[PDB]
């Protein structure tokens, strides 16, 4: 996943 | 499976991010999902969201039709509002049997940052499907429900300083834990073996  | 759903409105910081890692998308294994939760981050000191959680919507943008990278750049790019339409699964009804009892205890705590540092699922719903009793499920370590100790994950919510939350939906126990001044006593269910 990636971050935000 | 049955789920819940909850809306969860973020304030982004102009110069930092939320603290949210965000997994899935039509191209990936998964839908897309809140796959971490920066410590002390925007995103767990709202104590409104949990790793595991669904993410069906961002401002009104259902998520699942995109892939990930669009996903990541919707977020990237909404203003200081975000809102979130979450799903999540049930928490588990707890029942009295021959070796589980309840037990019930007052705790005190004081607001931090206008939370008490715990994030609850459940509550009355029309679909007898959804209706749950509202459960803590998580306790954000070093806030205030974690500090006064007594709380802990899968102990019921049932009344916040005297008012019931019985009949209540979790919109309904999330304005009454907001409309609540920076102390509240808070009356907590929990099992017991035996």
């Amino acid at each position: 996943g990636t971050e935000v | 499976s049955f789920k819940g759903s909850t809306v969860v409105e973020l304030m982004k910081k102009e110069g930092t991010t939320l603290g949210l890692t965000v997994s899935g998308g039509i191209d990936k294994d998964g839908k897309p999902r809140v796959s971490n939760l920066r410590q002390g981050g925007i995103a767990a000191r709202s104590d409104q969201l949990d790793v595991g959680d669904y993410i069906k919507a961002v401002n009104g943008i259902n998520l699942a039709k995109f892939r990930h990278d669009e996903i990541i750049s919707l977020l990237k790019n909404v203003g200081e509002r975000v809102v979130l339409e979450v799903e999540y699964e049930l928490p588990p009804v707890s029942i009295q049997g021959s070796s589980v009892m309840f037990r019930t205890v007052e705790v005190t705590l004081h607001k931090e940052g206008n939370t008490f540092g715990f994030v609850i699922r459940g509550g009355a719903h029309d679909d007898r499907n959804k209706s749950r009793p509202v459960v803590i499920t998580c306790v954000r370590p070093g806030g205030p429900a974690d500090r006064e100790g007594t709380i802990k994950p899968g102990d019921r919510l049932l009344s916040v300083d005297g008012i019931r939350l019985l009949g209540t939906t979790h919109a309904e126990a999330m304005s009454i834990l907001k409309q609540c001044g920076q102390e509240a006593t808070l009356l907590i269910e929990y099992d017991v073996s035996v």
